[PDB]
């Protein structure tokens, strides 16, 4: 009968938990880091190129930062398959909302909806979640910059700054040390890169081992923009940080 | 609109106008109906031009992924096949007609097909309007046995039948000639007879003829 | 048909809507609204289909309003009239679509503006200065192009209301037994209740 | 009958990892090595033809197959598995693609839209993970000559040139020490040819030996002329002959 | 590992479905019951054990025909062939409905293989505890098919299933070499009797009823119909004169 | 398609995946809330494990289902979400369907099915929430408290709390708490309120985060400045003795 | 109760030299009764443009459409549509309609970025695709257009000459249409830049 | 955990088991069957097995006509092989009927390897322990011969062979046709094929044949058909004159 085979992903722990969530949870300990910060002007997107080599292509490669708008894009902690998938609908949820309301979605709307894609993984179907992440970047009318969360289990939260993946704590301590609310973005940059660099398990903190972004309004502005830095000028922001 | 087909001895081609009408008012002075369904499958299309092209597009990627399926060369039966399946299936609302015709591994191939799923096969086909006009020369001057060029003028001419005394056929001559033993080539605006006089006056305007309300530069990158 | 009015004068959005109610030979109610609140600064009148008019109406009312409970939040007119024109584009290729249309009147507060929008049971969308429905602006449209201007304040376009609708009361053949008037502002909406004496 | 397996068969370990995946990889290691790269005029991929019996017709088994004629896939891992991604692949092309867009995709787009399935394997109950692993070369308008390399993971990412399969790690090894980014695709292709020798134990020749290149456009290939904007595909097999031929330019 | 029989659809580790292996196990616990292909038809032998007094004779009957020309007997559970039978009849009627003739044995035989095998191909999906003995005439003579639940059958000679099939394949080699010639359907009647006699031996231990059924291309002109009255009689006193 | 039923009798007839669910529930953050004589005051602590989050955009752990009628829950964020959800679109309908918002039962007894359902529907496990749901009725001023768990089953409580160690705020409550003289002050009902919570809470304002439901869709959340000074207040009054 | 006659308007494109012109009027109108002279039948998206002619509310509805596509399309591609491949998307949606079609004219132009070549195309309401090298009408008003366009067209006008061209082509052609009226807009596009203007005209 | 040898998901080793007991069941029927393509033709060549007069032995074949021109003969147990004959039964006809010509050999090879594939990858699905052979007289390739496996995977043979003895008879074949260096045997007359092979067969297998001992099948140009056992005697009267 069918019943030997089911792992019985849905089901609680006798403490109520739910292991799939827990493991995915450990899996992404194992992702690469990737950090986010709102500044004041804008949020601030760097993630590590994980298990990177040389003739590992860097330049059409992204990984981990994966922009569902132009007003949102994301870091991506986990799988780098799953999230594409989540990464597509949103951007169609997004693209819907648009093409419903001929207006941008507020971040959380579709962090939310994506939060509970996660969690029909959650409390039913016996599918395993996804074993991703997120950094949503994404500036709004309401609250402008907004940098929110997901975890598997769908359940999210709003940052000043964050990280994700491994050294986390040790990101988060420095983070979480160094940050201040009035940080300017190309300072949350360096600190990033530092927290990076630092956080970075590998010897160097190097451009072709990142991925960066930043979503900033321009000076000459209006429309709030995204950046994703190519790896020259991931390498050149890489020297401006003086980590050459 | 005229499109015609002819099996000659080591092959066929076919050939239709260029001119594209929206009722008496010529949509297109100088359009392609021919299309590749498959390199050496080739056909053209009457009646809804966007279902004309829009089946065959389909159908040719069916082929095409068929074709790679099978890992062998489109046989035009199986396009022949899919059309009528296809159509037949949409009880000829969809109103496109056909000529198809191919080179295969089987061999040369020549067919006629309406919306309803009618599939006809002959040495010659012309379907269109001036069909009939291209029928005559079809029936007049086709024999057994044409080779390229007898396959080339005989055909060439049927379609200026239609160009001429035909008013939905006219413009220019597309014709892909589709041999056995070697590619196809698809010849555009084979024959045009129809090249527009210059104007008898050079209309463009002065500067500042216009009144401009307003103007404003339309930003394109972000 | 009915009478549905609008107009977005400066800083708000004045709605006029015919009272009367008509099966047939009977008129039922002539203190009849037409219209409906989608936020406290969007209102929405509408004629139309009898069941569909009202049916689509209430039932966009309860959408927005679960979405700004939803989002604790009052959305734009545009993405209302944006949203609004989306049901009409299926409904109207629904088995059966509804007839209706519709002025959203709103007033837009993170522009701090009024917006009047037009749409038809088509769902064709426009924002206005001012509009109407059916055989109603066919008379009103002229005063409007001659008086109106976007600076005219709340009290004034009244007046030239008063005189479009004493057009529409002296031109049109079917009497419709007064008309509702309510005001969307920065304040939201409010309905006058002296018009026809005015 | 009516599968009741509905549920994710691959779960997260304890230590929050996919076994069958992981397993997928042991497979896909145990693949016959395989490897491609992506050069300066074009990409090149090959692989050693594998023959269980010479009874059996090697060329009857094509590891290496065109997607479209700009995109051409080869893979270490089963056989079959390959096969059936192939057909899909080459289907959701038209469809998702041509068949909107009237042509083929961006090899990434492709290349993501193929990882989209295998991971959906991964995901969805009653399917395993695919045995297999993909290096994929195509070339488009925009994005040029690019290589990419998709895993059971469904994850896929760019190379400047690789291996999959058992030697590959040699292969990527002698790789990294080969390759330089103005290598012109005939030296890459002597190179893999090199390469690809040893990760070849048994015979080495066109007839053990399949390549493929994603080329510049092949009129001949196009099966019909008249057509100026199409010069034909730029992914080509090549002979063992053409193989055979550079073999004796090893 | 082990257990392998424990689901249907599993391969053992020789490669193998215990569970149709274990539902062959009732098929031989099945009532011993045997058909013979006789000269131009068929006949449909089984042996009706008597469980008691209450049971009323001739009532509960063994033997099933689908459509008119095609009889059926099987060893195993009851309603199993029963539930599969309908689906034969079913299947006739459909052919028949499609191709206007009664359906050839062979044709027949293979369509129920198939549904057979199919409850083969499921770990939920329970193989059959029953061998049908089935056949009949049709256009091309008649057939002698008995089917397993492995999704096996086979033109037979003879055949026959259930506990005492032994002693009856002995009796079916017997006439075959006693009677290479063929069979006229009423030895064919006559010998099978005594077969079952005999089969009963080993279920010697109760008493029983004898049912036999048979199609004739002569007889029954190619219906399918049962032994009944003297012939039912004579064949009886023939075996029961012949089992002394 | 995978209807696989995970609520089942235990051997003594229980069903751990819901008895498991209210761990998740304990696991969750606690959650309170007391109805004052005219009103109802929601506490929650924050989950702290975090900080630096911006709490603006992160939503708070009480939300609104409709105008005059909000929620509170103590266990999965997630899980509260889609309950959350319906509940929401449940009003929106009632108010449609039935020209007129729910009252506060109505969406609570509908929310408990919900729960109550996923229990004996099979291919789902229960939701890990347990809520408490304050509102009041269209018309009615009158406190409505009503306490929901994944069992899906739900009761009015003069005061309740839910979620890690409520049992300890509920015996301050039980006690601190009267039913002859609910805390008709909406700050002396706030103010009981964080007196239970800093039983808990283990010192913090940011960690506390408060909401009041008053009449007629009159539903308030506290900032901490206004919950410092109760916990000034309360603090004060605690160290004069 | 032609769809596209009940909104009317028209929409024209051209191929200047190295550019092209796209136009439209800006009347909208139920019938003889016109409605919005602020009405604007063409988009863009990136640098590929498109106008509509035809029942309004499916060219605001399809307008979406595209744009919902384009991005989608657009962010996958990490690039913006040329307009050939735009070109297939609006065939395909438009016959994906065959038998539930819209009521549109739409005309799609732009200039080719990568060849830096100029480009224009025009649709029936189902998707059947017209490319022409010279100019592209849509709307009520087209048998005026082609008058217009076809004795006033010739090749590679200069972007203000092409303007001046098809504005004449586009202001007389409206008064010759009782639906299209109202003000007139022009996107003067180069491979760099596009200019829009607006053109007096009759606003009867 | 050890239920991935009871479904199909990659081992710890990422192996299927279940394909590979699969892959018992193949020989389980014990039949030593061969294909080889003559020169024009195709000759399949099989043990046909009689335990039991009872039997109707003219019933009993895995050689099973596909289409008018593919024959295809099965290894492995008898419901498979009646079922999967069926499938692709099913499929040419459909080719056919879709495609308008009958379906290339390895094209039904091709398909249903996908089912296997298909099967190999679903769990509810338990692959079928039998391997397919296909051949017939490709009118493109003439003679062709394509073998399927439980996993999903075949390829193309000069020649093949399927039994427990198949290790030999391969071998058998291999030094014959690496003696003879060419893929098909010269042999016109498929009847000269059909003794060719069956001296092969005989001779690989060390084992003589009766005429009802052997199932044997002819692929012939547009038509597969199966001989008697007075074709097979006949074959077995010449081979007792050149041996």
């Amino acid at each position: 009968g069918s019943r030997r085979y089911d792992s019985r992903t849905t089901i609680f722990s006798p403490e109520g938990r739910l292991y799939q969530v827990e493991y995915a949870l450990e899996s992404i300990s194992h992702a690469g880091t990737a950090i986010g910060i709102m500044a004041s002007d804008g949020i601030v997107l760097a993630a590590e190129r994980k298990v990177t080599s040389t003739l590992l292509e860097q330049d059409t490669s992204t990984e981990k930062l994966y922009k569902l708008n132009d007003k949102i894009a994301v870091a991506v902690a986990g799988l780098t398959a799953d999230a594409e998938i989540l990464i597509n609908t949103a951007r169609i949820h997004a693209q819907n909302y648009l093409k419903t309301y001929n207006e941008d979605i507020p971040v959380e709307i579709l962090v939310r909806r994506l939060s509970d894609i996660k969690q029909g993984y959650t409390q039913h179907g016996g599918l395993r979640p996804f074993g991703v992440s997120f950094i949503y970047a994404g500036y709004d009318d309401r609250y402008g910059y907004q940098l929110y969360t997901s975890n598997p289990s769908g359940n999210y939260t709003g940052w000043k700054a964050i990280s994700v993946g491994a050294n986390t704590s040790a990101a988060q301590t420095l983070l979480q040390m160094d940050y201040k609310d009035d940080m300017k973005v190309d300072d949350a940059i360096e600190l990033a890169l530092k927290t990076l660099s630092k956080t970075t398990d590998s010897s160097a903190l190097t451009y072709d081992r990142l991925e960066f972004a930043t979503i900033r309004k321009g000076a000459n502005d209006g429309e709030v923009y995204q950046k994703i830095f190519k790896p020259q000028e991931i390498k050149d922001i890489l020297v401006k940080t003086g980590i050459t | 609109t005229t499109i015609v087909g002819v099996k000659f001895n080591n092959g066929v081609v076919i050939a239709a106008d260029t001119r594209s009408t929206q009722g008496p008012i010529v949509a297109d002075k100088n359009c392609a109906k021919l299309h590749r369904i498959s390199p050496k499958i080739w056909c053209a299309g009457a009646g809804t031009a966007a279902d004309t092209e829009a089946v065959t597009q389909l159908i040719g990627s069916n082929i095409e992924l068929h074709s790679l399926y099978t890992s062998r060369e489109p046989r035009v039966v199986s396009a022949l096949q899919m059309l009528k399946q296809h159509l037949f299936k949409y009880q000829g609302h969809i109103g496109a007609y056909l000529i198809v015709a191919g080179v295969d591994p089987t061999g040369s191939h020549l067919f006629s097909i309406h919306a309803h799923g009618s599939t006809d096969v002959g040495y010659y086909l012309s379907l269109g309007s001036g069909s009939l006009a291209a029928m005559a020369v079809l029936e007049s001057h086709w024999k057994q046995d044409l080779t390229k060029e007898e396959a080339i003028k005989l055909a060439s001419d049927a379609i200026q039948a239609g160009i001429w005394n035909d008013l939905g056929s006219g413009s220019n001559v597309d014709v892909c000639v589709m041999e056995i033993g070697k590619d196809a080539e698809y010849l555009r605006n084979y024959l045009t007879p129809n090249v527009r006089e210059e104007k008898q006056k050079s209309y463009k305007f002065p500067r500042g003829t216009t009144a401009v309300l307003k103007e404003s530069i339309v930003n394109i990158c972000d | 048909m009915d009478i549905i009015l609008g107009i977005r004068v400066q800083d708000s959005v004045i709605l006029a809507s015919s009272k009367a109610v008509t099966r047939g030979i009977s008129v039922l109610k002539d203190s009849d609204d037409k219209t409906r609140q989608l936020s406290p600064h969007t209102l929405m009148s509408f004629a139309g289909e009898a069941g569909d008019t009202v049916q689509f109406a209430e039932y966009i009312q309860a959408n927005i309003q679960l979405y700004s409970i939803r989002e604790d939040y009052e959305l734009s007119p545009q993405a209302v009239s944006s949203f609004v024109r989306q049901e009409l584009a299926k409904s109207i290729r629904s088995r059966r679509p509804y007839q209706v249309n519709v002025l959203i009147g709103g007033y837009d507060k993170k522009k701090n503006k009024p917006e009047l929008y037009q749409i038809d049971y088509l769902g064709t969308k426009v924002e206005l200065p001012y509009g109407a429905h059916g055989y109603s602006g066919f008379y009103t449209f002229s005063l409007l192009d001659h008086h109106y201007r976007p600076d005219m304040t709340t009290e004034e376009g009244l007046d030239l209301l008063k005189l479009c609708v004493q057009e529409l009361e002296k031109r049109m053949p079917m009497d419709f037994k007064g008309v509702i008037v309510k005001i969307v502002d920065k304040d939201g909406i409010r309905q006058v209740d002296d018009f026809q004496a005015q | 009958m009516t599968d009741r397996y509905s549920f994710s068969l691959t779960t997260f370990s304890p230590s929050g990892k996919l076994g069958q995946i992981d397993y997928a990889l042991t497979a896909v290691k145990q693949g016959v090595t395989s490897l491609g790269i992506k050069a300066t005029n074009g990409v090149v991929i090959a692989t050693e033809k594998k023959s269980s019996s010479p009874l059996a017709m090697s060329e009857t088994l094509s590891k290496v197959s065109l997607l479209t004629p700009d995109i051409g896939a080869v893979y270490s891992g089963m056989g079959p598995d390959y096969r059936v991604l192939v057909d899909k692949s080459r289907k959701v092309a038209h469809t998702s693609y041509k068949r909107i867009y009237g042509e083929y995709p961006p090899t990434k787009l492709l290349v993501s839209e193929v990882a989209k399935i295998m991971q959906e394997a991964t995901q969805s109950g009653g399917v395993r993970p695919f045995g297999v692993s993909l290096l994929i070369a195509g070339h488009d308008e925009f994005n040029g000559f690019s290589l990419y390399q998709v895993d059971p993971s469904g994850s896929y990412f760019p190379w400047k040139a690789t291996a999959i399969g058992k030697g590959s790690v040699a292969a990527k090894t002698f790789l990294e020490k080969r390759w330089n980014d103005e290598l012109e695709l005939e030296d890459a292709i002597h190179i893999a040819l090199l390469t690809l020798k040893e990760s070849v134990e048994g015979e080495f020749n066109g007839d053990t030996i399949e390549l493929a290149i994603i080329g510049d456009e092949n009129p001949d290939l196009l099966g019909y002329t008249g057509i100026p904007t199409d010069k034909g595909p730029r992914f080509r097999k090549l002979t063992s002959q053409e193989i055979n031929d550079r073999l004796e330019a090893l | 590992g082990t257990g392998y029989d424990l689901s249907n659809s599993v391969f053992s580790p020789d490669g193998r479905n215990f569970q149709v292996e274990y539902a062959v196990k009732a098929v031989e616990n099945g009532t011993t019951s045997i058909g013979i292909k006789c000269n131009d038809g068929v006949v449909f032998a089984v042996e009706k054990l008597i469980t008691s007094k209450l049971l009323v004779p001739q009532k509960n009957v063994k033997i099933q025909v689908v459509d008119r020309h095609i009889g059926c007997v099987y060893s195993g559970l009851i309603p199993d062939g029963r539930h599969l039978v309908n689906r034969g009849r079913e299947e006739a009627a459909s052919f028949k409905k499609l191709y206007k003739t009664p359906i050839p044995i062979p044709a027949f035989a293979d369509r129920l293989g198939q549904y057979v095998q199919a409850h083969t191909l499921y770990n939920s999906v329970r193989p059959f505890g029953v061998s049908t003995i089935f056949g009949g005439v049709d256009k091309n003579g008649a057939h002698l098919y008995m089917l397993e639940p492995s999704g096996s059958y086979w033109g037979y000679k003879g055949a026959a299933t259930g506990k005492g099939r032994q002693s009856a394949k002995a009796e079916l080699e017997k006439l075959v070499d006693h009677h290479p010639e063929g069979l006229s359907a009423r030895e064919a009647v006559k010998q099978a009797a005594k077969i079952i006699y005999l089969a009963h031996e080993d279920n010697k231990e109760k008493d029983f009823e004898l049912e036999i059924s048979w199609c004739s291309l002569s007889e029954t002109n190619g219906l399918h119909k049962f032994v009944k009255g003297d012939l039912l009689q004579e064949a009886i006193d023939f075996a029961q004169k012949e089992i002394n | 398609g995978y209807d696989r039923a995970l609520s089942i009798f235990s051997p003594d007839g229980h069903i751990f995946q819901v008895e498991y669910a209210l761990e998740a529930v304990k696991r969750g953050t606690c959650a309170v809330g007391v109805k004052g004589k005219n009103c109802v005051v929601l506490g929650c602590e924050r989950r702290s494990t975090l900080k630096l989050q911006d709490t603006r955009i992160t939503p708070s752990k009480v939300s609104k289902i409709d105008s005059h009628v909000v929620l509170s829950f103590s266990g999965l964020n997630a899980d509260s979400r889609i309950l959350i959800e319906k509940a929401r679109v449940e009003a929106q309908s009632h108010r449609l369907t039935l020209e007129d918002p729910v009252t506060v039962e109505y969406l609570t007894r509908y929310v408990a099915g919900v729960q109550q359902r996923y229990t004996q529907s099979g291919g789902v496990r229960p939701f890990g929430v347990s809520t408490l749901i304050a509102g009041f009725d269209p018309r009615d001023d009158e406190p409505k408290l009503y306490q929901t768990e994944p069992s899906g089953i739900y009761s009015s409580w003069s005061a309740q709390t839910i979620g890690r160690n409520s049992k300890t705020v509920r015996e301050f409550l039980e006690k601190n708490y009267d039913r002859k003289e609910p805390p008709a002050t909406v700050e002396e009902c706030v103010k009981l309120t964080v007196r239970s919570l800093l039983e808990v809470v283990q010192t913090g304002a940011k960690n506390i985060e408060i909401t009041v439901v008053k009449p007629d869709s009159d539903i308030v959340a506290l900032s901490s400045e206004e919950i410092n000074q109760y916990v000034t207040q309360i603090e004060q009054e605690k160290q004069e003795q | 109760s032609d769809p596209s006659s009940i909104n009317g308007g028209i929409v024209v494109a051209m191929t200047g030299k190295d550019c092209v012109a796209i136009a439209c009027d800006l009347r909208l109108g139920s019938q003889s009764l016109g409605v919005s002279n602020k009405f604007e039948k063409i988009f863009h998206y990136g640098h590929v443009f498109l106008g509509i002619t035809g029942l309004a509310t499916d060219v605001t509805t399809l307008n979406e459409m595209f744009r919902y596509k384009t991005n989608l399309y657009k962010l996958k591609e990490e690039r913006a549509i040329e307009p050939e491949t735009f070109t297939q998307l609006v065939s395909s949606s438009l016959y994906e309609r065959r038998f539930g079609p819209y009521f549109v004219g739409p005309v799609v132009a732009g200039i080719n970025s990568k060849s830096g070549k100029p480009f224009i195309a025009g649709f029936d309401l189902i998707g059947c695709i017209d490319e022409a090298k010279d100019f592209i009408v849509s709307g009520t008003a087209s048998d005026q257009l082609f008058g217009m366009c076809e004795s006033l067209y010739e090749p590679n006008l200069e972007p203000e000459d092409l303007f001046e061209t098809i504005s004449q082509a586009l202001l007389n052609a409206a008064d010759r249409d009782a639906l299209s009226g109202w003000g007139a807009v022009v996107y003067i596009i180069k491979k760099d830049e596009v200019v829009k203007r607006y053109l007096k005209m009759r606003q009867d | 955990a050890g239920y991935d040898r009871h479904i199909t998901i990659f081992s710890p080793e990422g192996r299927l088991y279940q394909v590979e007991y699969a892959f018992k069941a193949t020989n389980q029927t014990n039949i030593n069957s061969l294909a080889v393509r003559g020169k024009d033709c195709t000759v399949v060549i099989s043990q046909k097995k009689v335990p039991d007069k009872l039997l109707d032995p003219t019933t009993v074949s895995y050689i099973f006509c596909i289409s008018r021109t593919i024959g295809m003969v099965v290894n492995g147990p008898i419901p498979d092989a009646r079922n999967a004959a069926l499938r692709a039964k099913a499929e040419a006809a459909e080719f056919r009927y879709k495609y308008g010509y009958d379906m290339p050999c390895d094209v039904l090879a091709k398909r249903m390897a996908n089912l296997s594939q298909i099967y190999t990858q679903r769990a509810y699905m338990r692959p079928l322990g039998v391997i397919l052979t296909f051949v017939s007289v490709d009118e493109e390739l003439g003679p062709s011969i394509y073998k399927t496996d439980p996993a999903g995977y075949y390829v193309g043979y000069k020649a093949t062979a399927t039994g427990p003895k198949q290790q030999e008879i391969t071998t058998n074949l291999e030094n014959h046709f690496k003696k003879s260096k060419i893929d098909h045997i010269n042999e016109e007359s498929w009847e000269k094929v059909v003794e060719f092979a069956i001296t092969h067969m005989i001779d690989a297998l060390g084992t003589e044949f009766s005429k009802n001992d052997l199932e044997v099948g002819v692929a012939t140009k547009d038509k597969f058909f199966t001989l008697s056992a007075e074709n097979i005697e006949e074959r077995l009267v010449a081979i007792a004159e050149q041996d």
